[PDB]
């Protein structure tokens, strides 16, 4: 029969005596209407893993199996929602309505499917749009220490992508249930509540929904990817569920292996980024890109997990720590952070442009440490400390307020040709919103230029224009 | 119902009771046993399932010593969680774990409210969203380090620099201009603090609010670890049904995490980390997640909590850390320089108001004092390397201001008055804000540094400036 | 081995692995004492450690996808002869920049030309 | 080394209990075993002998390890090599401190002794 008995209950295990026909992975929900996944079957007890509490199960108790394969809803109805990673609205509003559903264990995109990137993600931040360029279908990987600024970037992000067609699917594993209200709040206020989905598992979850939680939001993001929609999938943290995943594990009885997680942590992590792909031409065009986090203790990067991921990221973004605490808002090192598929998908005048800074300001970064050895200086390295400064100015991003490109193109051409000599350093913040003003207002032409072109304009108009906002700024 | 002991294993205890109906996990079962012949003993023991077996077995934690167990005695199920005791008649005493009060000036009667201890956290649906700052009345708190109320707050502060001092401030002040009450549970060495605590907020007659619950190192470990959720149960009664606008405190979170050093040692199961029970993160999470703002009433849980460990890297610690939202730090050498409270510019998150919602002026105050503060430091370093006279003018006048700036910050407490006989002073955010503002623009350069300690108001500063015979 | 690579080779192979040895130690003994202890032979010693250890990065083919630069593809005969010249010190003149990420030694000397020097 | 990886691996297998390092009990009863043959048979028996020269390989240069302990322990001297001398310009790279033999003043020729003492 499909009816079978409870003979065991403990932290979220359970076997069961009977489930004759039960299948591997299948679903299973008890007599109290939670349900579970079978992961181990044996010659006579299945061993069932329970995702919902626990508390209610009694030895004695008939469990029931649904007849299919760990499957989540999906479908268009879903936008503009919080749910629970398995399908179950955890916000009032009604049910969900969803149009279908889609197992977890899907395969990734194989060879010949895919293709280079092309086409680029604008964040809004100056820093990371400029120097670091990340595009659509790449999975860039965000490293920092706890009060870096990391969910601010996260959600600048979300924020900016409102004109681009861009399904982002946000995903909160183990965090505080009053920091995921404040962001559903923060994201309604600036009315991108309308084209993105928020799945959270909460710490104060059993480790199942905890571990279920990022596959069954990239299984969201597939159906969306299959129809030729682009998707952003943001990870609030990986590690949390390398914690989840060791609990449920060595709760398990299978034997740990370095640190203290088993074996099965690099096939967990990179099955779930693997899925994130640039389809090709022939397959319909659809992206995937992927924003994980993980949390490094002081900083450092050598360790089992942050290494562990960096293998399978197609790039790094590294926050610096104290950076953060001296008042530089976002944190970001020069020297460590790298973009593999970055200028393949960056818009050509960025290329023609901002390229030049990021050899600046690693040259700046060292240079700095010697002039803070040396008390006296030659004139060249002088000029070369102010225009560092400046740039160091120059890429502070206001939070919550994204920039959009072309006057990132415009401002920094504006720095690198040097015109920002005369203005001080303080003046400098005032002058990028006055020269914002400006050009919104009267210079009108250039933008749309280079919003169609993707190419700088003609440099003696464009140059006229910056001088007669050179014109208008008073300094302090 | 009723089921028979079969096996004892100590501290685990392990007993593999033999049952007709099981009990749910989590359940309380209670044990009493006479002494029929010389042999005997007489026992009264209460026990926790906390795992199912094979068969009728359910295996459970005692919160006592087990010894004078006996195979075959008969076992009650009460039928819910371990239910303490609570309300308006169980408020004024200390409690241990279980329920009763260790001191015996009365007992609670049969007919109290009883509430259960494990309950789920609040669903996200009466969740709010968190803007606020809660007001402390402590100027260098409301000036560098702002409490966001709900949230866990963090005092890395050694014993005997001032933490009975500041809790007991907190406590009075969150009575006198809140409608909030305190609960304290501690796990560690010797309460002297109870007649500190007796003296002060019984004059102020909050002792009679404030439940606090003990049981310390010399208890089993069930009892070390189930004492802060029942804590917190007080909390959650007063949240629930009083619904008033009481922003309650409870004074411990990290101790909950030193006794889970002895959940380790409580579990009896497969290691993980270093030593520690797989189930850290999972376990401390329970806890944590129980304290939230809601919409149901207005009671805010926010919690000022000190850890002991004190070490970066390690598991516990950094699992710990990882919930905490402000951080505030007590040092010996800043209590030297009779400034108190003895607070440094050190500060976590908080910027919900400032510069988030408008917070302009507090946050660009705020950004000035460290950044004088820090640029005071390496003036000092200066200072003893070659001398002070060497420097500048504009960079004398720095130092000039920083040490009018330094002395501001001591606060004179409430709970002082019976030591120092200073009434006490209660300081407004705002005021904080707007008055500490003229001290930076140099408004009062002039006055004697002397005059800036242990006032309230800027006001208070002229007044005990023109009081010296200026 | 002598024999496989021949004699120069193999000198100027081991040459070149006892100053990074040197100046192995020499960092560790100048993160102690401090930079300006240490003797006008071990000045030497470090200062063409420094050269030699950065001459040994080259411009790469792969390369030229994420930085945009041409590679180069550089005979070991050139590799000896450039390894000889700097161990010589024929070249103390130069800046240790422009021993950086450059294929041939004539592709230094362009370098320090473009710097100004 | 490799023997005792072979050792640990074929014990391990047979399901014999572990020990300090998953090796087996009986690790140094082997390698006593092994070692204990060699020896300088008396003139009575003929005189012949059988010398040995085991090699140990260990990471990083612990030679505190288990293994590296345990020959130590069982073996009449050792010669210390470092890669440090090694890429010093000193080959063969012994270290001269470390390094320890126990027939120090017998197996050599009275000439060699002599000024090897000085030396
Ligand atoms: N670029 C920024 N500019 C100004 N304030 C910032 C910036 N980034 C972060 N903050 C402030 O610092 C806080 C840090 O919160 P955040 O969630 O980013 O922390 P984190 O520890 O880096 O990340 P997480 O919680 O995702 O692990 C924010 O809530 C915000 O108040
Ligand atoms: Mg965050």
């Amino acid at each position: 029969s499909d009816v079978g008995t409870v003979i065991q209950v403990g932290d979220g295990i359970a076997r069961a005596h009977g489930l004759d026909n039960v299948m591997s992975g299948e679903l299973v929900e008890f007599a109290n209407g939670v349900m579970g996944m079978a992961l181990n079957l044996e010659e006579n007890n299945v061993g069932i893993v329970i995702l919902g509490p626990y508390t209610g199960i009694k030895e004695g108790d008939e469990v029931r199996r649904t007849g299919r394969i760990m499957e989540v809803p999906v479908g268009e109805a879903l936008i503009g929602r919080v749910v629970n990673p398995l399908g179950q609205p955890v916000d009032g509003l009604g049910p969900v309505e969803t149009t279908e559903t889609r197992p977890i264990e899907s395969r990734a995109p194989g060879v010949m499917d895919r293709r280079s990137v092309h086409e680029p993600l604008q964040t809004g931040i100056k820093a990371i749009d400029a120097l670091v360029p990340i595009g659509r279908g790449q999975r860039e990987l965000i490293i920092g220490d706890r009060q870096t600024g990391k969910t601010s970037v996260a959600i600048d992000t979300i924020i900016n992508q409102k004109d681009q067609n861009m399904i982002s699917i946000y995903v909160a594993i183990g965090q505080k249930e009053s920091t995921v209200r404040t962001v559903v709040e923060t994201l309604r206020k600036h009315g991108a509540l309308d084209y993105t989905i928020v799945v959270t598992a909460s710490a104060s979850q059993p480790a199942p929904l905890l571990f279920l939680a990022p596959y069954a939001g990239v299984a969201m993001g597939e159906y969306f990817m299959y129809k030729g929609k682009h998707v952003l999938v943001v990870y609030d943290d990986l590690s949390k569920q390398a914690a989840a995943y060791r609990e449920l594990s060595l709760l398990l009885r299978r034997p740990p292996g370095r640190e203290a997680y088993p074996g099965d942590i690099f096939y967990l992590h990179s099955r779930l980024l693997e899925r994130a792909a640039k389809l090709s031409d022939a397959k319909g065009g659809g992206s995937l890109t992927a924003l994980p986090f993980v949390e490094t203790q002081a900083g450092d990067i050598s360790a089992y997990i942050p290494t562990n991921v960096i293998s399978i990221t197609d790039g790094q973004i590294f926050l610096q720590s104290d950076l953060f605490f001296s008042g530089v808002r976002p944190a970001i090192n020069a020297g460590l952070s790298v973009s593999r598929v970055g200028g393949a998908a960056q818009i050509k005048a960025m290329k023609k442009v901002a390229g030049t800074l990021r050899l600046d300001l690693a040259a700046y970064r060292e240079l700095e440490a010697f002039a803070q050895f040396g008390s006296d200086l030659d004139k060249a390295t002088q000029a070369k400390l102010a225009r560092g400064a400046r740039t160091v100015e120059v890429l502070k991003q206001d939070l919550h307020q994204p920039i959009p490109v072309e006057k990132q193109v415009l401002i920094i051409y504006a720095l690198t040709r040097g015109f920002l000599d005369d203005i001080p350093v303080e003046d400098v913040r005032r002058f990028e919103k006055e020269f914002y003003l400006f050009l919104d207002q009267n210079g009108q032409h250039l933008l749309e230029h280079i919003r169609t072109t993707k190419d700088l304009p003609n440099e003696d108009d464009l140059n006229k224009a910056i001088e007669a906002f050179k014109k208008t700024f008073v300094v302090s | 119902t009723r089921g028979r002991v079969i096996q004892v294993m100590g501290p685990v205890v392990d007993v593999k009771f033999e049952n007709g109906h099981l009990p749910a996990i989590y359940n309380a079962l209670k044990i009493q046993h006479k002494a029929r012949n010389e042999n005997e003993v007489d026992i009264d023991l209460t026990l926790e399932v906390a795992l199912h077996l094979g068969d009728d077995t359910v295996r459970t934690i005692a919160m006592a010593s087990t010894d004078g167990l006996i195979r075959g005695m008969e076992v009650i199920d009460t039928g819910a969680p371990i239910s303490v005791p609570v309300g308006e008649v169980t408020l004024g005493r200390v409690f241990n774990v279980l329920g009763e009060p260790i001191d015996l000036e009365g007992d609670i009667p049969a007919d109290a409210r009883r509430d259960p201890i494990h309950r789920p956290a609040p669903k996200f649906e009466e969740l709010a969203t968190e803007v606020e700052i809660l007001e402390t009345g402590i100027k260098v708190v409301d000036l560098l380090a702002p409490y966001i109320k709900g949230g866990k707050i963090g005092l890395f502060g050694g014993a005997g620099v001032g933490k009975t001092v500041l809790i007991q401030e907190l406590i009075h002040n969150i009575a006198q201009e809140h409608g909030g009450i305190s609960v304290f549970a501690g796990v560690g060495e010797r309460t002297r603090e109870g007649n500190d605590l007796y003296h002060e907020m019984k004059d102020s007659g909050v002792i009679s609010k404030t439940a606090m619950v003990f049981g310390q190192m010399n208890e089993p470990p069930g009892a070390r670890m189930r004492v802060a959720l029942t804590g917190l149960t007080m909390a959650e009664y007063f949240r629930d049904e009083q619904g008033q606008d009481v922003l309650l405190f409870i004074d411990n979170i990290f101790r909950f995490t030193q006794a889970g050093s002895e959940v380790s040692a409580l579990l009896g199961r497969m290691p993980s980390a270093v030593g520690y029970q797989p189930t850290l993160a999972t376990e401390m999470g329970q806890l944590q997640e129980r304290i939230t703002s809601t919409a149901k009433g207005s009671i805010t849980s926010i919690q000022a909590i000190y850890v002991p460990a004190d070490d970066y890297t390690d598991p516990a610690p950094a699992t710990t850390f990882s919930h905490l939202d402000a951080t505030t730090n007590l040092e010996r050498k800043l209590a030297e320089m009779g400034i108190y409270p003895a607070v440094d510019p050190l500060a976590s998150t908080s910027r919900a108001l400032a510069p988030e919602i408008v917070g302009e002026e507090h946050y660009q105050v705020a950004r000035k004092v460290q950044q004088t503060l820090q640029r005071y430091k390496e003036l000092q370093d200066i200072i003893a390397i070659l001398g002070m006279d060497e420097l500048s003018d504009e960079d004398k006048l720095v130092v000039h201001r920083a040490r009018r700036i330094q002395f501001f910050l001591s606060q004179n407490f409430h709970v002082a008055e019976q030591f120092t006989g200073q009434p006490g002073s209660y300081v407004p955010v705002k005021e904080t804000v707007r008055g500490f503002k003229e001290i930076l623009e140099g408004k009062y350069d002039h006055l004697p540094e002397d005059a800036f300690r242990l006032v309230g108001r800027i006001e208070e500063v002229v007044e005990k400036a023109k009081a010296m015979g200026v």
